[PDB]
């Protein structure tokens, strides 16, 4: 599963 | 007063626009103005790492002879301190170390931690606590000041830092972990993105500059990536050895330096400045891609921007695991030893399964094994911290409670089972029994009248049931605060007030698709509002939030749903009139505008007078003038209103005494199945077994 909680705008 | 330099910047304008304090709008300034000369960001950073490009250097049934010792950083928020109790009696050893960061919100959560610091010696709490806010720069100086302390604290010995949520769970036992971490001491473990790394930088934001104040995560503008060394990030849950927590508190390196100067203005800080600074320093042959974390990523359900009122961005949140997810703890692929989210008021089942997994079964007759509590409001915090909302219906809860137990007695004497309310509930829980609501237990004070003295008690306040119904309609519910990634109602026992926006939410099950029509009635029978829907043939939740113009007109409110006019399913939810403005009590010139229906006399510009004849709601014109009346009303005629209500939509199950009582039917509350006061083994955390454990 991919990581990173950050969606653009 | 003015800035020190001209502002244009269309997203710094856009902060000074919306920052309510002047503190913040100088700092927003100072930061943007300080940029705009260049000299607060670096440029060029120094790589320390010998290697071209990155390490990933990838059984524990042993003993070790020299086992590491563990401090574990526990930075919480919230309500939940029994499921909190619960994990921390899981991992607890007598060898480790626990220092507890409770955010600075989250008072009775702090409270009952301290209670725990004072009966172990190896379990300390911050003195300092900062409102760690979602995204916020905040995280990383609370990991970065809790590193330095622990650091100096000589008297612990330990090895490894690992960092937990009130939302984690072990999935393996503590002597694996530490046969596990003692084979590889070492190492540094940390999880990356596993995606392309461009596209990384500009989700998360690394090349816009942040500015935490008011706990806001402002956006400021762009910012160019330090030239020499290479970014990397993703999980903000890691695992990091003495060694390397040494090197980032007290190198001066051109290194270390320059990046806490970079993320103090950063979103997520803590998902990439770790991986960052490992990776370019001279310890970057010691990581190893795997944080030991399994996460339960869902992002058709957890990526729907829901912080965009705390940060100038969007993100994204793990699901809780459902007992569906039992197998994937079992996994033998990686090595693996915590889980998260678990949340107790959505799913504790899960977190039974795997709690008795890893360290069995309790003793048969073991009492509330099944049952969870968590307490939404307690004396100390004040009732200025609850609303005018829950203030009134949780007075009104309480009396429905003294009414149940004068009338429980049965005698033709005096009657020793009659009370007087006094001042304002003591203490306010959640009651979950086998993950089904099962509404709240409110502690409150009263006057015995017989023999004129005072008591303390908890009364059991429960919903009645109200949808009524080969369609695939499954549920009907209204609420406020809906969680589009759990599907819920946050907001649980539905308590809404006349300046509330309800909800309305939809259950589908599989089926064609279809289309229905929703209707809302308000308590005289006035339409307010009137729509159709699409009903996916995928789709298993829908939800709408009509706009009605306020003030609601207080009482039983009813949601039908039709078919091409064929009636489905209906629900009700009451619109409760408020007692008290501003914590005090309601005066007749409040009472009139608020519990008379919308300024407009009606909700919407649109009319939907033609369709009371066709779904047979008549409009009786003696409601309308009772409703009138009613609206007018305070003192004991209001509160013999809303209690008429709340007795119809609620039910007084029990009512206990908490110590001496003198009416001969009232329970002990430490007695009964359902008190807060009674046993809850799984959450007590007593004396330290001679196993070192706990659990
Ligand atoms: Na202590």
């Amino acid at each position: 599963a991919a990581e990173g909680s950050g969606e653009q705008d | 007063q003015p800035p020190k330099c001209d502002i244009s910047g269309k997203e710094a304008i856009s902060a000074l626009s919306r920052a309510k304090s002047k503190h913040c709008r100088q700092e927003i300034g100072e930061t943007y103005c300080r940029h705009k000369l260049g000299l607060l960001m670096p440029e060029k950073v120094t790589r320390f790492c010998p290697l071209e490009g990155k390490a990933n250097k990838n059984s524990v049934e042993y003993m070790p002879a020299n086992p590491v010792r563990i401090a574990f950083v526990l930075v919480v928020h919230g309500r939940a301190s029994r499921q909190l109790q619960r994990m921390f009696k899981a991992i607890y050893h007598k060898d480790h170390f626990y220092y507890i960061h409770v955010d600075k919100r989250s008072n009775y959560l702090h409270r009952q931690v301290l209670q725990v610091s004072r009966q172990y010696s190896n379990v300390r709490v911050t003195p300092w606590r900062m409102a760690t806010i979602w995204g916020g720069a905040s995280l990383l100086s609370t990991y970065l000041q809790s590193m330095r302390d622990l650091l100096e604290m000589t008297d612990w010995p330990w090895d490894f830092f690992i960092n937990l949520s009130a939302a984690d769970y072990p999935i393996r036992t503590n002597d694996q972990l530490v046969a596990f971490l003692s084979r590889y001491r070492d190492m540094n473990f940390l999880k990356s993105h596993g995606r392309d790394n461009a596209r990384f930088i500009r989700k998360q934001g690394l090349d816009r500059l942040f500015l935490e104040c008011d706990a806001h995560m402002w956006r400021l503008g762009d910012r160019r990536i330090p030239e020499g060394i290479a970014v990397d990030g993703g999980s903000d849950w890691f695992l990091l050895n003495r060694r390397f927590v040494e090197y980032v508190t007290f190198s001066t390196d051109d290194l270390v330096t320059k990046m806490k100067q970079f993320y103090s203005y950063t979103l997520l800080p803590a998902e990439s400045f770790f991986h960052t600074v490992l990776e370019n320093s001279p310890h970057c042959d010691t990581m190893v891609d795997n944080n030991l974390r399994i996460t339960n990523w869902n992002r058709k359900l957890g990526c729907k921007c829901q912080y965009k009122h705390i940060v100038d961005w969007c993100g994204c949140s793990p699901n809780d695991f459902k007992p569906q997810d039992f197998h994937r703890f079992q996994q033998t692929a990686r090595p693996t030893f915590f889980a998260r989210k678990f949340e107790a008021v959505v799913n504790q089942e899960i977190i039974g399964q795997l709690d008795y997994y890893l360290y069995g079964n309790y003793p048969a007759g073991t009492p509330g094994l099944r049952s969870y509590w968590e307490n939404v409001y307690d004396e100390p915090d004040g009732i200025h911290s609850l609303s005018d909302v829950t203030l009134t219906l949780y007075h009104s809860f309480a009396r429905l409670g003294l009414r149940r137990a004068e009338t429980s007695l049965h005698t033709d004497g005096e009657n020793s089972c009659r009370y007087y309310p006094m001042g304002h509930p003591a203490s306010v829980h959640l009651y979950f029994l086998a993950d089904r609501f099962q509404g709240f237990l409110i502690k409150h004070h009263a006057t015995n009248l017989a023999v004129s003295k005072l008591e303390t008690l908890e009364t059991w306040v429960m919903p009645k049931k109200v949808f009524k119904i080969f369609g695939r309609l499954q549920f009907s519910e209204v609420g406020t605060d809906w969680d589009a990634k759990e599907r819920l109602f946050r907001n649980f026992g539905g308590l809404l007030g006349p300046m509330d926006e309800p909800v309305g939410m939809q259950k589908w099950g599989k089926g064609p698709n279809v289309t229905v029509t929703v209707i809302w009635v308000d308590p005289v029978n006035v339409i307010a509002a009137t729509y159709d829907i699409l009903i996916e043939s995928t789709a298993e939740f829908t939800h709408y939030k009509p706009p009605l113009n306020l003030p609601l007109r207080p009482g039983v409110w009813t949601v039908k749903i039709l078919h091409h006019w064929v009636p489905v399913a209906e629900t009700k939810f009451l619109v409760a009139p408020l007692t008290f403005s501003n914590r005090q009590p309601i005066k007749p010139e409040e009472a009139l505008k608020l519990h008379n229906g919308p300024l407009r006399n009606a909700y919407m510009e649109q009319s939907f007078q033609s369709l009371n004849p066709v779904l047979s709601l008549p409009i009786n014109p003696a409601q309308v003038e009772q409703a009138r009346r009613n609206a007018a009303s305070t003192g004991t005629a209001l509160e013999g209103w809303l209690d008429s209500l709340v007795g119809g939509m609620w039910t007084a199950m029990d009512i206990c005494a908490t110590g001496p009582t003198a009416c001969p039917v009232m329970q002990t509350c430490s007695q009964t199945a359902w008190s807060s006061f009674s046993p809850d083994p799984k959450s007590e955390l007593g004396a330290v077994k001679p196993d070192g454990r706990l659990r």
